């Protein structure tokens, strides 16, 4: 139970097509994977930033960690946000995944509020529109009705069976690594593995952890990166790959994943039958919308379907053969003339 | 029976050679060891044991 | 004694049959089909599911050419964008200008959810057909669960019970159909390895677990935007994601006969087509002899009741002169009118109750007493409801 896998981890800074007003930026809460498999209509969503641990790698589900320009920060979780059209029920946070239940919209959109009081955002274009389980559209899950088969990401922390690919992450271009000496170019190290090239004739192209002086050398035809071998970065396609290794990757466990589960949908209200000869007469008096189908019991079953929305009174033929009726998600009704 | 790998040294995966606090005294050959058992079944038994401190 | 009767393959219906053994005094039998399967053999085509684009960083080659390799991925695409300028936080990414090259790499394969949400493929054969039924023998209800190919014996009781063959080999599933979790279809699907981008089977595995993968999703990369590290493409969505929300009503509701469509395994519940032979193999044991048996005389039958309906509508009382005390059956001998009760407990003079049912105005029918008969004249009555929601 000693076994921290974030401390080899670290949030990172990705591209975002949208970080409010419509702008790009390179978006310390970057969406990543948004996944709608689960039919009850929970979504996976995959951030660049870690939930639930500290930049001390210590487990906190009240802190929240970014990657702050150079180095990871501290963040609060009850500033954390998902939405779509109107605000998200968040489900379960842990690392780099977000559980939640969003409303009908177009786009998705993952935010946060960090120390300094600055709200940091990122927008996507994503259809929403979980599909309807069963043959009822209610807007409340019951405690009690017809049990359906049904998919969901389980809100357990445990992390056993799903995984993502990391590996390390690429050079760190820094503009501040390097200085205008009067008239030459300075690299200040500072306890850190710098990867440098220059467009002067003093110093080549290398990797140092030292100091370096390119004498007769302008800034602007100089470049600087800062190296970073200690740390794992989950293999994002909106960050650039290591250079140098490139194929070098590991693996880790993910948590929530995707189980088969029980949905319970709620059962209409049955309507009030009038019989006729060879015909059935019901007033369907529906609170949501519900499905209406019906099939005759011979040779010719001549379906028919159709969505009620409002109070309605259907006529219906009964033949020798007999009728089922479904109303919702309530057994079907048989009938048969006497 | 389960063996991980080590440049040219063979362990088994449950019980590397770096063991306690193998990130904690090495960061940079940790990861570069684990790199190297990504196809070997006994992957996640290293990352484990690699993995833990106090 | 092997009593032969066909009755209609319809379930939750009680029947009546007369078991007449010539010098024994009669029996009545009632039988009641609680579940007719239908299990075709499927043999598995292939399965499809969510499919996932894997796609790993770019490999930005800063001052020089990136090179792509053919690699033996499902769906794998490769494509390397000169004059490539990214930038990242602190500035430009690459040294050069104009000398950048962006390696973007992807692939097909399985979702995490393809253990989880899938379709199965599958092909019907020759169907397994087996019955449930129900039979009110020696004053106690019997279960006998058989295949109903007319070979498999089942012996309950001392009695063999031979069910079927059944009269109607049909079956609501074609040569092709496709299972997606409680619902089944009747469908065409794409062959395996031939499947069509944004359509049913544009990833397909042989089982949701397997190693094996086809994919044709029509995966294109694009350039990347204007100093932005990403990897854009242009994909045909999931055909699986898509069929799920288009697949309309499934067997369960669109099936002919009034079938039902149950899974693990997929069979046919209840489907109202034929009929099917039952023969009931009697022990000696069972049967008592006519002088053995109580000896019915002076009869006569009153109907005080009577409504032609589906239901036992109809009240007939029957006053009798018995030999001797015992266990007489009770049957209709028209055809028209059923009676509810099969056995009934004679003593002297005395008087007894029987239900009945019928579906004429005017009923003119014989109610047979161990072995002798008594006709009952019934003035019956039309119902309230021109339907009912039993046969
Ligand atoms: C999930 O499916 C498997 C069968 O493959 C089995 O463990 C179980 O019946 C299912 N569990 C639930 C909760 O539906
Ligand atoms: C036999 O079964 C029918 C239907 O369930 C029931 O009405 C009847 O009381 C049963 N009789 C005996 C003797 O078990
Ligand atoms: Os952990
Ligand atoms: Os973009
Ligand atoms: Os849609
Ligand atoms: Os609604
Ligand atoms: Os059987
Ligand atoms: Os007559």
């Amino acid at each position: 139970d000693n076994f921290n896998v974030y401390k080899a981890t670290r949030p990172y800074l990705a591209h975002c097509p949208d970080c409010g007003e419509g702008h790009s930026c390179h978006s310390p809460v970057a969406l990543e994977r948004i996944r709608n498999e689960a039919t009850d209509g929970t979504l996976k969503i995959q951030v660049s930033l870690q939930i639930g641990i500290k930049t001390d790698d210590s487990h906190d589900w009240t802190k929240l960690r970014y990657m702050d320009n150079h180095m990871p920060a501290d963040a609060e979780r009850a500033g954390l946000f998902v939405r779509t059209s109107a605000p998200c029920t968040i489900t379960g946070t842990m690392g780099h995944f977000i559980l939640a239940r969003c409303p009908k919209g177009e786009t998705l959109t993952v935010g946060f509020t960090d120390s300094r009081k600055i709200s940091h955002s990122c927008t996507h274009p994503f259809h929403h529109d979980p599909p309807v389980i069963g043959r009822e559209k209610f807007h409340s899950r019951p405690q009690h009705g017809k049990e359906l088969p049904c998919s969901t990401y389980v809100q357990s922390t445990a992390a056993t069976t799903e995984e993502i690919e990391v590996h390390m992450p690429p050079d760190t271009p820094d503009r501040t690594l390097m200085s205008q000496q009067s008239g030459n170019v300075k690299i200040t190290v500072n306890g850190q593995t710098v990867r440098y090239k220059c467009n002067c004739g003093g110093s080549n192209e290398g990797l140092t952890t030292t100091d370096k002086v390119i004498n007769n050398c302008k800034v602007d035809q100089c470049h600087a990166a800062v190296t970073n071998h200690k740390k794992w970065q989950y293999n994002s396609p909106l960050v650039p790959r290591n250079a140098e290794l490139g194929d070098r990757k590991g693996k880790i466990h993910i948590p929530f994943p995707l189980a088969n589960v029980t949905c319970r949908v709620p059962k209409a209200r049955n309507p009030t039958v009038t019989y006729g000869k060879n015909q059935v007469i019901m007033l369907l008096y529906p609170d949501h919308p519900t499905l209406l189908s019906y099939r005759n019991m011979g040779e010719e079953p001549n379906y028919q379907e159709e969505w009620v929305m409002h109070k309605k009174e259907v006529v219906l033929t009964v033949p020798t053969e007999g009728l089922e009726v479904t109303w919702g998600n309530n057994e079907p009704y048989k009938y048969w003339p006497q | 029976p389960v063996m991980c790998l080590l440049a040219n040294t063979t362990f088994p995966c449950s019980q590397p050679p770096c063991t306690p606090c193998c990130y904690e005294k090495e960061p940079e050959e940790t990861l570069r060891m684990l790199e190297d058992n990504v196809m070997r079944p006994g992957y996640y038994q290293l990352l484990q044991a690699s993995l833990t401190c106090s | 004694y092997e009593h032969v009767t066909v009755i209609p393959n319809t379930v939750g219906v009680p029947y009546k049959t007369l078991v007449n053994r010539p010098g024994y005094s009669p029996m009545v039998l009632e039988m009641e089909l609680l579940s007719v399967t239908l299990e075709p053999t499927l043999s598995l085509d292939y399965i499809t599911c969510e499919y996932k684009t894997v796609i790993p960083s770019p490999y930005v080659k800063c001052c020089g050419t990136a090179e792509c390799k053919d690699k033996n991925l499902p769906d794998y695409s490769c494509k390397v964008f000169t004059g490539v300028y990214p930038f990242m936080w602190g500035g430009a990414y690459c040294f050069c200008d104009a000398e950048n090259t962006q390696l973007s790499e992807a692939h097909v394969e399985k979702s995490e959810s393809c253990k989880t949400e899938f379709a199965s493929a599958y092909r019907a054969h020759t169907a397994s057909a087996s019955a449930k039924l129900r039979v009110l023998y020696q004053g106690n209800n019997i279960t006998v669960t058989a295949y109903a190919n007319g070979d498999h014996a089942v012996t309950v009781k001392d009695a063999k019970f031979i069910v079927g063959p059944m009269s109607s080999a049909w079956t609501p599933f074609d040569n092709k159909i496709v299972v997606y979790k409680g619902d089944v279809y009747n469908m065409d699907y794409p062959p395996f390895g031939a499947g069509r981008p944004g359509q049913f089977g544009d990833i397909q595995s042989r089982t949701p677990e397997s190693k094996d993968v086809y994919a044709n999703t029509q995966l294109v990369l694009q350039r990347p935007a204007a100093g932005t590290v990403h990897v854009p493409y242009s994909q045909a969505p999931s055909g699986f994601k898509y069929w799920l929300k288009e697949r309309g009503a499934s067997l369960q509701h669109t099936a002919p006969f009034g079938c039902q469509i149950a899974t693990n395994p997929v069979r046919a519940v209840n489907c109202a087509v034929g009929n099917m032979p039952i023969s009931i193999d009697i022990p000696e044991a069972a049967f008592t002899r006519v002088v053995d048996a109580p000896s019915l005389t002076d009869m006569s039958c009153e109907v005080p009741a009577c409504t032609h309906s589906s239901d036992f509508g109809g009240v007939a009382i029957i006053k009798y002169a018995a030999s001797k005390k015992g266990k007489c059956a009770v049957h209709s001998m028209t055809n028209a009118v059923t009676i509810r009760e099969a056995e009934i407990e004679v003593e002297g003079n005395s008087q007894l109750q029987i239900s009945f049912s019928t579906a004429l105005a005017s009923a003119e029918f014989r109610v047979q007493v161990c072995s002798t008969q008594v006709h009952c004249a019934a003035e019956c009555h039309p119902p309230k409801d021109h339907i009912v929601n039993y046969p």
